[PDB]
C-alpha cells in the first residue's frame, strides 16, 4: 500500500540503496593514468612521454612500465610498489553484499508486507543484520580510508624517481608531467561514509520502528 | 655428443615389455581355462562369472601393448642419452610386472574357481583378489609411464 | 574406485593396527571375559 | 520403468559433482586467470613480447568449462529424468 | 613478509580458549565426561601438530627453487 | 580403564594425518552423511550385503574420521594434487633478485631453472595459512617435505606412545598394585622420557636456533643421536648443538642403563624376601 | 652411410620371427592335436568343432610369416644399423608371443577338448578362452608390425 | 661434462626397486588366495576377515612405489654420481628386503589359515605374527629413504 | 682426484646388511608363524607367550639397522676407497649372521613349538635354546660394530 511507500521506512531505504549502488558502481571501474619523463645526457636516448595506466583494485605492484636505462641504448623494468587490492576488494564485495541484501529488504517492504508484519519476526532479524552490516561497513570504511591515504602516498612522483637506480646518476633529471587524479576516490569515499551515516540513522529508525 | 645408437636400448625395452607381460597372460590363460573346463559340468551357472579374471590377463596384455607403443613412439636415433635406457628401465619394469600379476592371477582363479564350486557367496572375495591383482599392475604401469615420459 | 576405497582401507587398517598393538598393548592387559546379558530382545531375533 | 533409479543415481551423482567441480575451475581460470601454482600448463611456444596472450589464452581456456558444465547439467536433467520413470 | 607473532598469539588464545571454556559449560548429562574427554584431547594435540606445522617453516635453511618459465610469470602475476 | 574415550578420538586423527587429502575427505564425509540421512530408512531395510553391514555399523566412525580428513588436507594444502592460492607467499620479487647480483640469466634459462640462493635479506618467514603454496612447483619440494613429514611423523609417534603408556598407573593405583610401580613404571617412564624427549627438544631447539646463514658446519640431528647411542665422541671436527652437551649426553646414557637391574631382579628379590618371611 | 655388413641383426630377426612362433604353433598343434585323437574313439561327431584351436596355431605361424616376410623385404645391402636393430626387436617379440599363446592354446585346448567330450554345452565358452589365446598374439603381431614400419 | 651413461644408476635403481616389491606383492596374493579359498568353503564368517592379510599383500607395492617415484623424480639430465649409486643401493635394498617379507607374509597366512579352522579366536594371534612381518619391508623403506637423501 | 665410483662398495655393504638381515627375519618368521598357528589350534594356553621366538626375530631385524646407520653415518660422496670394502665387509657379515640366527631359531621354534605340544615343561628348555641363537646374532654384531669404528 501507498503508506508503506509514504512511510520514512522505505523511502530512507530506497535512498540508501540508490547511493550505495551509485557508490560502489564508481568504486568497482575507477581508471587513471599519469605520465612523466626521462632524460639523460645522450638527447637521442631521453624518452620524453612515459605513460603508465593504473586501474582498479589499485595492485600497484603489478602496474608497470619499461623506462629507459640511459645506458647504451637500453632499457630497464621499472615496477611500482604496494598492494591495496585487498582492502579494496573487501570494501567492493561487501558493498555487493549489502547492494544485494538491501535489495531484499525493499523486496520485503513492496511484495512480503504481510509477512514482514506477521508475528514481528522479520523486523528483528533484519535488524540485527543491519546492525551487522553498519559494524562491518565501519571497519571496512575504515580500512578503505587508510588504504587511500596509502595510495596517495604511492602516487608521490619523487618516490619513483629515486627507486629508479639511473635518477641517482649525473645527468638524470626525471620530470612528472602530469600527475595522478585522486579526487574520484576522495568522492567514492565521502559516499562511504554518507552510506554509513545514514545506516546508522536508519538503525536508530528500525530500532524505534521493532517497538 | 650423444653415444650413437642408444636407440637399440628402447628397441629392447619395448620388446621386453611386451615380452614379460605376453608370458604373465599366458600363464594365467593356461590355469583359468584349464580350470573352468573341468568344472563348468556341476556348476555351469559360473560359466559367465569366470570371464571376470581371464579378462584381467586381456588387461595384462593391453598394458604389455601400451608400453610398448609408447617407447615406439619416443623412438629414435636422435636421443639425448638420457631417454632410451628410460625406455629400457620402463619396459624391463612393466613387462615383469605383468608377469607377477599373470602369477597371482592364474593361480588365485585356480583356488578361487573351486571355492566358488562349492560355495556360490564366495565369489565376491574372490573379485576383491583380482581387484588387489590388478591394482598391482596399475602400480606397474604408474612408474613405467613417470619414466617413460621423463 | 582407487583412492576413496584402497588407499582408504590400507590407511584405516594400518591405523587400527597402530593402536591395536601400539596404544594397546602398552597398559590394557587383554585378559577378561565379556559379560552376556539375558533378555527376550531375542525375540526380535 | 525405463531405466530406473538404481542405475541411474550414479549418473545423477556423477554430474552434480562434476558441475561442481568444472564451474569452480572456471572460476579459477578467469579470474585468477589461471596462476601458474594452481595450473602450470599452458599452450603457447613464444611469450618474448609479453605476458597480454597468455591473458587472452586464459580466457580461451577458461571459455572451455561452459560446454562442460552445460552438457552435464543437461546429462544431469536426463538422469533425474530417467529416475523419475517409475 | 609476515611477522611471527600474530599467528601465534592468536591460535594459542583460541585454542586454549577453546579446550579451557568448554568443559565448564557443557550440560550434565550421561555423556558429559566422554565429551569433555574428546574436547579437551582435540584441543591439545590439535594445537600440538598445528604448532608443529608452523614453527616447521620458521627460519629456512634453504630456499626452493623455481623454473624458468614459471619465474617469468610471476614476475607479472603478483609481488 | 575403558580405552574407548581415547581410540573415539585418535584413531580418527592418526587415520586424517595418513590421510592428509582434503576433497577427498569432503567425498568421504558426503557419503557419510548421505548414510546419515537415510537411517531410520535402511534399518527398516534387508540387505545381504555384508561389507556394508559393517559399513554402516561404523557409520558414527567414518562421518568424524572424514571431518578430520577434511581438516588435515587444510593443512597440507593438498586439495587434488594443488593447493588455494591465499597469495602470501613472500619469496622472489623483480629487484630483489636483480639487486643480488643478476640479470637476464633467463636468457639462458631457457634451457637451465639456476636455483636461488637463500638468505636474500627481506624474504622468508612464516606461512599462517599452512604450507607455502610456492613448494608444490618446485621440484626439490621432494626434501622440504621429506623432511618436513618424516620429523612430525617421528615427534607425533613419540607423543602418542608416551600419553598412552601412562594409563599403567590408572591401572596400578586403582588396583593397590605399587608393587607394578616400584619395579616397574617407573623406570619405564624414565627410559622413555629421556630417550624420546631428548631428540624432540633437540629438534625443537635446532629449528629455534640456527638459520641457512650458519648453514655451514651445522650438524644434523642424526649424527648427534648416533653419536651419542654409539659411545663414540670425536675429539674434534664436529661442532657441538650446544656447550656442554657431552656431559648431559653420558648422564642420559648411564642413567638409561640405571634403569634397567631395576626391572629385572629387584622384584624377585623382594618377592622371595617376604616368601622366606613367611616361611 | 651404411656400416659393413649391417644388415645382420635383421638378418637373424626373421629367423627369430620365424622359429619361434615354430616353437608356438607346434606346440598348438601338438596339444589339441594329440587330445583330439583321444577323445574321437568315444564321440566322433564333435570332432570338427574340436579342431579349432590347431588352425589357429596356424594362424600363430602365420603371424610368424607375416614379420618374416617384412623383414626379408625390408633386408638390403645398404642397412643403417636402425631399422636392423628394429627387425631383430620386431622378430624376437612376435616370436616369443606365438610361443606364450601356443602354451596357453595348447593347454587350454586339451582341457577344454576333453571337458566338452563329458559335457557338449561347454564348447562356446571354451572357445572364447580360446579367442583371448589369440588376442594376446595379435598384440605381439602389432608390436612387431610398429617396429617393422619404424 | 659428467661421465656418460650416468643416468641410469637412477633409472635401473628404480626398476628393481619396484621389480623385487612387484615380486613379492604377487607371492602373498598367491598364498592368501590359496589360504582364503581353503577356509572359506568351511567357515564363512571368516571371509572378510582373511581379507586382512590382502590389503598387507599391497603395502609391498607401497613402499616400492615410494621408492621408485622418488628415484623418478630426483633422476635428472646429469647426476653428481654420488647419489645414483645410493639410489641403485637403496632400490635393491627395499626392493629384496620387501621380497623377503612378501614370502613371510604369503607363509604366515597359510599359518592362520589352517589356524582358525576350528578355533575363531586365533585370529588375534594371526594378525599378531602378521604385523610382526611387515615391520621388515618397513625397515627397509627406512635405510632405502635415508640412503636416498644421503 | 678420486675415482667416480667410489661409493658403489658403501651403498651395496649397507643394501647387503639390511637384505640378509631381512631375509634372516623372514625366515625366522617363517617357521615361528606356522609352528604357532599349528601349537595354537591344538591348545590356546601359550599362543601369546610363543610370541618371544618372534621377539628374537624382531631383534635380528633391529640388527641389520644398526649396522645399515654406522654405515649410512661413515658413508661419504669420495670415499677413502679403503672404507667402502669394510662397509661392504661388514654388511655382509652381519647380515648373513642374521640370516644364520635366522634359520636357527625358526627351525628350533617350530620344533620347541610342537614339541611342547603335549609337554607344557620344554618350553622353557627351548627358550635357553633360542635364547643362544640371539648369541650367535650378537656375536656377528661384535665383529659389525670393530668394522663400524674403522
Amino acid at each position: 500500500q501507498f503508506r508503506v511507500v509514504k512511510e520514512p521506512l522505505g523511502f530512507v531505504k530506497v535512498l540508501q540503496w540508490v547511493f550505495a549502488i551509485f557508490a560502489f558502481a564508481t568504486c568497482g571501474s575507477y581508471t587513471g593514468e599519469l605520465r612523466l619523463s626521462v632524460e639523460c645526457a645522450n638527447k637521442t636516448e631521453s624518452a620524453l612521454n612515459i605513460e603508465v595506466e593504473f586501474e582498479y583494485p589499485f595492485r600497484l605492484h603489478q602496474v608497470y612500465f619499461d623506462a629507459p636505462s640511459c645506458v647504451k641504448g637500453g632499457t630497464t623494468k621499472i615496477f611500482l610498489v604496494g598492494d591495496y587490492s585487498s582492502s579494496a576488494e573487501f570494501f567492493v564485495t561487501v558493498a555487493v553484499f549489502a547492494f544485494l541484501y538491501s535489495m531484499g529488504a525493499l523486496a520485503t517492504y513492496i511484495f512480503l508486507q504481510n509477512k514482514y508484519r506477521e508475528n514481528n519476526k522479520g523486523p528483528m532479524m533484519d535488524f540485527l543484520a543491519t546492525a551487522v552490516f553498519a559494524f562491518m561497513w565501519l571497519v571496512s570504511s575504515s580500512a578503505w580510508a587508510k588504504g587511500l591515504s596509502d595510495v596517495k602516498m604511492a602516487t608521490d612522483p619523487e618516490n619513483i624517481i629515486k627507486e629508479m637506480p639511473m635518477c641517482r646518476q649525473t645527468g638524470n633529471t626525471c620530470k612528472e608531467l602530469r600527475d595522478p587524479v585522486t579526487s574520484g576516490l576522495n568522492t567514492s569515499v565521502v559516499f562511504g561514509f554518507l552510506n554509513l551515516v545514514l545506516w546508522v540513522g536508519n538503525l536508530w529508525f528500525v530500532f524505534k520502528e521493532t517497538g | 655428443n650423444n653415444p650413437e645408437y642408444s636407440s637399440f636400448f628402447g628397441v629392447m625395452g619395448a620388446s621386453s615389455a611386451m615380452v614379460f607381460s605376453a608370458m604373465g597372460a599366458a600363464y594365467g590363460t593356461a590355469k583359468s581355462g584349464t580350470g573352468i573346463a573341468a568344472m563348468s559340468v556341476m556348476r555351469p551357472e559360473l560359466i559367465m562369472k569366470s570371464i571376470i579374471p581371464v579378462v584381467m590377463a586381456g588387461i595384462i596384455a593391453i598394458y604389455g601393448l601400451v608400453v610398448a607403443v609408447l617407447i615406439a613412439n619416443s623412438l629414435t636415433d636422435g636421443i639425448t642419452l638420457y631417454r632410451s635406457f628410460l625406455q629400457l628401465g620402463a619396459g624391463l619394469s612393466v613387462g615383469l610386472s605383468g608377469l607377477a600379476a599373470g602369477f597371482a592371477i592364474g593361480i588365485v582363479g585356480d583356488a578361487g574357481v573351486r571355492g566358488t564350486a562349492q560355495q556360490p557367496r564366495l565369489f565376491v572375495g574372490m573379485i576383491l583378489i583380482l581387484i588387489f591383482a590388478e591394482v598391482l599392475g596399475l602400480y606397474g604401469l604408474i612408474v613405467a609411464l613417470i619414466l617413460s615420459t621423463k | 574406485a582407487i583412492l576413496l576405497i584402497m588407499e582408504g582401507l590400507s590407511a584405516f587398517l594400518h591405523a587400527l593396527r597402530l593402536h591395536w598393538v601400539e596404544f594397546q598393548n602398552k597398559f590394557y592387559t587383554g585378559t577378561g571375559f565379556k559379560f552376556l546379558p539375558f533378555s527376550f530382545e531375542h525375540i526380535r531375533e | 520403468l525405463c531405466c530406473g533409479p538404481k542405475l541411474a543415481a550414479c549418473g545423477i551423482v556423477l554430474s552434480a559433482w562434476g558441475v561442481i567441480m568444472l564451474i569452480m575451475l572456471g572460476i579459477f581460470f578467469n579470474v585468477h586467470s589461471a596462476v601458474l601454482i594452481e595450473d602450470v600448463p599452458f599452450t603457447e611456444k613464444d611469450f618474448e613480447n609479453g605476458p597480454q596472450n597468455i591473458y587472452n589464452l586464459y580466457e580461451q581456456v577458461s571459455y572451455n568449462c561452459f560446454i562442460a558444465a552445460g552438457l552435464y547439467l543437461l546429462l544431469g536433467g536426463f538422469s533425474f529424468c530417467q529416475v523419475r520413470l517409475n | 613478509a609476515h611477522s611471527f607473532a600474530l599467528p601465534v598469539i592468536i591460535f594459542t588464545t583460541f585454542w586454549g580458549l577453546i579446550g579451557i571454556a568448554g568443559p565448564w559449560f557443557v550440560p550434565k548429562g550421561p555423556n558429559r565426561g566422554v565429551i569433555i574427554t574428546m574436547l579437551v584431547a582435540t584441543a591439545v594435540c590439535c594445537y600440538l601438530f598445528w604448532l608443529i606445522a608452523i614453527l616447521a617453516q620458521l627460519n629456512p635453511l634453504f630456499g626452493p627453487q623455481l623454473k624458468n618459465e614459471t619465474i617469468w610469470y610471476v614476475r607479472f602475476l603478483w609481488e | 580403564i575403558n580405552p574407548a574415550p581415547y581410540t573415539v578420538i585418535t584413531f580418527p586423527f592418526l587415520f586424517a594425518v595418513m590421510f592428509g587429502d582434503f576433497g577427498h575427505g569432503i567425498l568421504m564425509t558426503l557419503f557419510a552423511v548421505w548414510m546419515v540421512l537415510r537411517e531410520s530408512r535402511i534399518l527398516s531395510q534387508k540387505h545381504e550385503n555384508e561389507m556394508f553391514s559393517m559399513v554402516f555399523s561404523g557409520r558414527y566412525i567414518i562421518l568424524l574420521m572424514g571431518l578430520f580428513s577434511i581438516y588435515t588436507g587444510l593443512i597440507y594444502n593438498d586439495c587434488f594434487s594443488k593447493s588455494l592460492n591465499i597469495f602470501g607467499s613472500s619469496w622472489s620479487v623483480r629487484p630483489m633478485f636483480t639487486q643480488g647480483n643478476w640479470t637476464e640469466e633467463t636468457l639462458l634459462g631457457s634451457s637451465v631453472l639456476q636455483l636461488n640462493p637463500a638468505i636474500p635479506g627481506v624474504f622468508g618467514g612464516p606461512y599462517p595459512f599452512g604450507i607455502d603454496p610456492i613448494w608444490n612447483i618446485a621440484t626439490n619440494k621432494l626434501t622440504f617435505l621429506n623432511s618436513f613429514k618424516m620429523k612430525m611423523s617421528v615427534i607425533l609417534g613419540i607423543i602418542h606412545m608416551l600419553f598412552g603408556v601412562s594409563l599403567s598407573l590408572f591401572n596400578h593405583i586403582y588396583f593397590k598394585k605399587p608393587l607394578n610401580i616400584y619395579f616397574g613404571f617407573i623406570p619405564e617412564i624414565i627410559f622413555m622420557s629421556s630417550l624420546f624427549g631428548y631428540l624432540v627438544i633437540l629438534i625443537f631447539y635446532k629449528w629455534t636456533a640456527y638459520d641457512a646463514h650458519s648453514s655451514r658446519n651445522a650438524p644434523s640431528l642424526l649424527i648427534h643421536f648416533i653419536n651419542m647411542f654409539l659411545f663414540s665422541y670425536p675429539e674434534s671436527g664436529n661442532a657441538m648443538l650446544y656447550s656442554g652437551q657431552k656431559g648431559i649426553q653420558c648422564f642420559l646414557i648411564v642413567v638409561a642403563m640405571l634403569c634397567v637391574p631395576w626391572m629385572l631382579l629387584f622384584k624377585p628379590l623382594i618377592l622371595r624376601h617376604q616368601y622366606l618371611r613367611k616361611k
